RNA sequence: CGCGGGGUGGAGCAGCUCGGUAGCUCGCUGGGCUCAUAACCCAGAGGUCGCAGGUUCGAAUCCUGUCCCCGCUACCA
RNA sequence: GUUACGGCGGUCCAUAGCGGCAGGGAAACGCCCGGUCCCAUCCCGAACCCGGAAGCUAAGCCUGCCAGCGCCGAUGAUACUACCCAUCCGGGUGGAAAAGUAGGACACCGCCGAACAC
RNA sequence: GGCGUCUGGGGGGAACGCGGGGAAGUGAAACAUCUCAGUACCCGUAGGAAGAGAAAACAAAAUGUGAUUCCGUGAGUAGUGG
RNA sequence: UUUGAAGAAUGAGCCUGCGAGUCAGGGACAUGUCGCGAGGUUAACCCGGGUGGGGUAGCCGCAGCGAAAGCGAGUCUGAAUAGGGCGUAUCCACACAAGAGUGUGUGGUGUAGUGGUGUGUUCUGGACCCGAAGCGGAGUGAUCUACCCAUGGCCAGGGUGAAG
RNA sequence: UCAAACUCCGUGAUAGCUGGUUCUCCCCGAAAUGCAUUUAGGUGCAGCGUCGCAUGUUUCUUGCCGGAGGUAGAGCUACUGGAUGGCCGAUGGGCCCCACAGGGUUACUGACGUCAGCCAAACUCCGAAUGCCGGUAAGUCCAAGAGUGCGGCAGUGAGACGGCGGGGGAUAAGCUCCGUGCGUCGAGAGGGAAACAGCCCAGAUCGCCGGCUAAGGCCCCUAAGCGUGUGCUAAGUGGAAAAGGAU
RNA sequence: UUGUGCGCCGAUAAUGUAGCGGGGCUCAAGCACACCGCCGAAGCCGCGGCAGCCAACGUGUUGGCUGGGUAGGGGAGCGUCC
RNA sequence: CCGGUGCUGGAAGGUUAAGAGGACCCGUUAACUCCCUUUGGGGGUGAAGCGGAGAAUUUAAGCCCCAGUAAACGGCGGUGGUAACUAUAACCAUCCUAAGGUAGCGAAAUUCCUUGUCGGGUAAGUUCCGACCUGCACGAAUGGCGUAACGACUUCUCAACUGUCUCAACCAUAGACUCGGCGAAAUUGCACUACGAGUAAAGAUGCUCGUUACGCGCGGCAGGACGAAAAGACCCCGGGACCUUCA
RNA sequence: AGUUUAACUGGGGCGGUUGCCUCCUAAAAUGUAACGGAGGCGCCCAAAGGUUCCCUCAACCUGGACGGCAAUCAGGUGUUGAGUGUAAGUGCACAAGGGAGCUUGACUGCGAGACGGACAUGUCGAGCAGGGACGAAAGUCGGGACUAGUGAUCCGGCACCUCUGAGUGGAAGGGGUGUCGCUCAACGGAUAAAAGGUACCCCGGGGAUAACAGGCUGAUCUUCCCCAAGAGUCCAUAUCGACGGGAUGGUUUGGCACCUCGAUGUCGGCUCGUCGCAUCCUGGGGCUGGAGCAGGUCCCAAGGGUUGGGCUGUUCGCCCAUUAAAGC
């Protein structure tokens, strides 16, 4: 109604974009644990196959379901909760 | 001719918002005022504009003290 | 020119900043106040001409 | 249809509020020059823009009714 | 436990106040005596503060007497009033119900302490 | 410059193409930036297709791809924008 | 169309025909339905005399928070274990903290999207239909009319009577 | 045809403007308000409708309870202001003692104070009823087809009259502007009001050559009573009207 | 002389009675107060039919409530053509 | 009247574009180096070159500025007092101006008041003529004042003339009327389209209560059908167009 | 050449206004309109903020040197009438008013919960921490007794930041945090940038909105009337009838804006009339300050009649002659 219209009344939200941005398909341990119940070798093309990322992406692993089996995980990044979940439960996490 | 009249101010929406028995939170408006018309007391504080505000749960509880017109919180006691 | 201008009180000890309002008309530029900064504590702020 | 607008010594004009309003010319009064005006000297004298209100301490000064001759008043069909 | 009592509080902070006219000084409250000390006056030991105990309940404080001034104040009635009835009557119903007035209402309650009692 | 001779052009054509020129209504609830739109229209030119085309390119540290054009995606994104 | 029209407000002479929410898009949102299902789906394109079969490039879901670096069921702010924001599908049970509105941990249950298609709104388009005055581009027009150029023609009769 | 010709094209120009928009039935059912607007005859959002989903009586009504208000009314010696009459009497004006002061005295003004009576939207020592907020117990409860939240789809955003409270206006307007869990029309037929959207009654599912009623009416038009009883009226009052006049 | 219930005057426009809707009404068909009946609607009831919502019971009947309606929303359908 | 705005001329100054000019600064880094410990890595300085930002200085017109110009656009005043009756004011004072409207004209094609006043003409003259000047709001090439002649101009008067009129009558002709023949039109929601007083979207053929009215035509009149025609031109809103300008 | 040149508006224009705050209107919650009634704001204060402590005025009376009503001094009365930075209101004497000391909380990070709420805005906020001020301590302090004292977004500037850095290292530029720049005052702010005319006009619309007429109202106007102070030699009422008051009518100027703007043609005249009576003449009558003639005033009466000319567009009016009269 010739009203400042609310997407000029208000302000443009902050920051920038970033786009030489890492974004990382993630996957969580404990879909790796429902995936692999029997555990074994787990790379991008394995969790690919068991459809929990995308192909032709940069994969991170994250700790938010419990682990119990042996994984030699193979992903670019690992957090922190990740890794500690993977070794205890006895497997390896390998970053390429 | 004209008017040199006209104008208004906008209403403040000034009074009591919560009235006696009223179950209210900490930190509640109870009382939108621009003086002590309603003056604080138990559990209750006053803001910079004169506003009344509950310091704790209760029930609003109008009474007097000293003349003043006031405003307590009286606890509900939990069963 | 205003008489009551934004006179933005820096520090010393770090030059960041806290703004307010003074008179121009007072005698001097200089409107030593102590002011909590972000980055130290407590110190002595003055009147970036 | 309706709106608008400055006032101050006797005359004509100035002067916007740090707390007074006043000043100029003419006029007038007294004196002097002259045998008797004009021109000279002043002790020169001279006013509350009317009352109400200021935030007033106080308002010529600021604000409103009044203070009132005021330039513009103009409903175009 | 009793005080003509000293504090700390309370009341829909006036039924409590003001002003009476007659009284009290046990401890206490007080005036009061002095400024050496902490402290203090935009000047002043008046006050604030400190040290004291000469005399005095004169005052404050306290007790009794009160409708003198103020305060409280119903009832009933009236006004006003939501709803209703009513073709103007702002008439009337049933509900609520003032102000003013008038009749009448003059401090009380608690906790601690003091002297005494005990 | 004149004379002679020879070879050719000239104009048309619905659309498409290449290069140039280039509006305004409109939208922005006004309007000028902007849009409409490099549209319409115009000009010059073709060919059966044209143009472009064989890196003074992309890319990003991958031992990378390897002329150009076109299609789809990328994406109504990054960005651009009174 | 109006507060309100039988209305003396509009429109309609009558009949017959014609005459207005449509279409496109992997568009957006919502909903229904179908398929599959933590996956769904292909586009261009290829092969098919078809409506069929291939086609993984991409797209949407699958982890969020943050300006971002980045971290990650956490993250941002912040000096903070100190609170808040957003998020951790949801629910159940237990336990512990609290009763400032309930929270925190543990266990369990375990998360539902996607692509076709219909429908309703919507975006870009003429976008339900009709309707201007007017704007622009390119052209047509001076055989009407205005003015001018060239060349021709016409102005009965009667008077007045300048210069020389 | 000329305040910028005509023709074609752009072009289906754009028009917050006007007009038109075609078959049916069933259920529900508005608004004409707020805010903002180069806005005021448009639009966005909210409000109000519908549909779906979720929740489920939270809604609403009544009783009771707890509450805040400052309206009506009232009051003012309770404030600010206004304001009547008395009383007192400063104050001044005069007079006389006549200076100048200080005195008495007044034909006068007469403040302040006081006695009595009064007024106020912007006065209040007071102060309702209602309404509002909250709680609570019930009611309705095979229904109000409620309320709240989310989302799809809206339309409305020119209101009107009447009752009540009020402003503006001449306390005029069929005036205008507000308020009112006030109504009706709008969008509501039917009956009455002679006729007559907004008044009264009453909310139309259809049918019936059945009955009871409301408002309003019962001499004839016109269905029902020239009803009964007691009075009144003489003016056709009834079946318009004022100050005021009136054996 | 007081108050009251009815009345009188004041009273006064212009197409035609024209300020009861008309006739006509005081032998009230006028006013007041009481009383008695009746008329009177698409209201309510009665009989019947239909639909919507809901409930119950049964795997479609019964019952209750509701059913004016503009903009508008939703639902279900008729007809035409291919 | 050169103050304003223009136009012309001038350029001592002031300001001023691009261009020259490139200081200084910044980025980078060959090289110097400092710690910090690493197996090299983080801080400082920093040449040349390349870049970026670009200051000082110089630089014209224009503008400001200095003069002129009004048959350039334009502009050409107030207040108060004053003469032996009164009246006015030749005269004076004062303020402002760039200058304060001269001659001449003047209730005007200009004068609101206004039918100004006076005179003339007329029986009677808001018009006309002459004159006055109190010029709302004349005025000298947006020319002033006059002017013979001219004018389908405007205004007034007079003679003559007349049907313009008192006041209308008659005749003919073309229509209208009748017969024959051909044969439209605008308009049109309908229709066996009354009047009054009302009511109503506030002016009714269509509603109410009454009154009046046999049915159908022909010639006529024009009061109504808010008659036909033209989507009011005035007004407003919205949008255009063209025009103006110190937008 | 393209365009702008606002809206509200009891039609429009002119005038005025536009945002914020306070009161009344406002109908005792909130809220509530009008070109409704009154005012204020577009700041100020480095203390007029914070904190600790203290005090209580104004007015009046009395006494006091200049000193006066009123300066400062003393005493008394005085519970609030003063003063509160500034409008008003609500409040504040318990002080939020007056004074002194120390100070900078006129902070940083946050904020349970609420108010208000179309949205955007706006408002209060206990409490946690940091590091402080005051205070013995409790505690208070995130500006001011409160409510106004202001401006969204875009864009850009400055400072700081362990963000990003278009191959890499840097840098530019971007980003974050804090903050600045708009009488964008038409104050939810169309553009960075904008005034007018149209009677040469055009189009779309409107009776949503004016002019004519109608309708309502009846201030005004008109026609009467009530009281009767009085003028009238006396005498209120023969006649006029003040101050005041009540009404008719609907013809005047108006108010409203209800039909009509897809058309209701306007003044005056001409012609034709028709109606009312508030009667100009004619007619009838009462009173008279009516001797008579002639009148005045009032009542009844609307049958008929109610001239022609000069001026002016004119209605109206003045004038000329007449008339029984020259009606409204």
């Amino acid at each position: 109604g010739g009203q400042m219209p609310i997407h000029m009344r208000l302000p443009k939200l902050k920051g920038f974009k970033n786009r030489f941005r890492t974004e990382y398909q993630v996957v969580n341990v404990g879909d790796i644990n429902k995936a692999f119940p029997q555990g074994g070798t787990v790379g991008v093309d394995e969790l690919v196959a068991k459809g929990l990322v995308r192909k032709n992406s940069l994969v991170k692993v994250l700790g938010d379901g419990k682990l119990t089996v042996k994984v030699d995980v193979t992903a670019n990044k690992f957090s922190g909760s990740a890794r500690e979940a993977i070794t205890a439960a006895g497997g390896s996490a390998t970053e390429l | 001719s004209s008017s040199r009249n006209g104008r208004d101010s906008a209403a403040q929406r000034l009074g009591v918002k919560r009235f006696g028995g009223q179950v209210v939170k900490a930190g509640e408006i109870l009382v939108r005022q621009r003086g002590t018309h309603f003056h604080p007391g138990v559990n209750v504080g006053r803001g910079g504009d004169d506003t009344l505000f509950a310091l704790a749960p209760g029930a609003v509880e109008f009474g007097a003290k000293r003349g003043r017109k006031t405003v307590n919180i009286v606890p509900v006691a939990r069963p | 020119i205003r008489p009551i201008v934004k006179l933005r009180s820096t520090a010393g000890t770090g030059y960041t900043y806290v703004t307010r309002k003074n008179r121009r008309n007072d005698p001097d530029r200089i409107v030593l106040r102590k002011y909590d900064p972000v980055l130290r504590r407590h110190v002595e702020f003055r009147e970036e001409r």
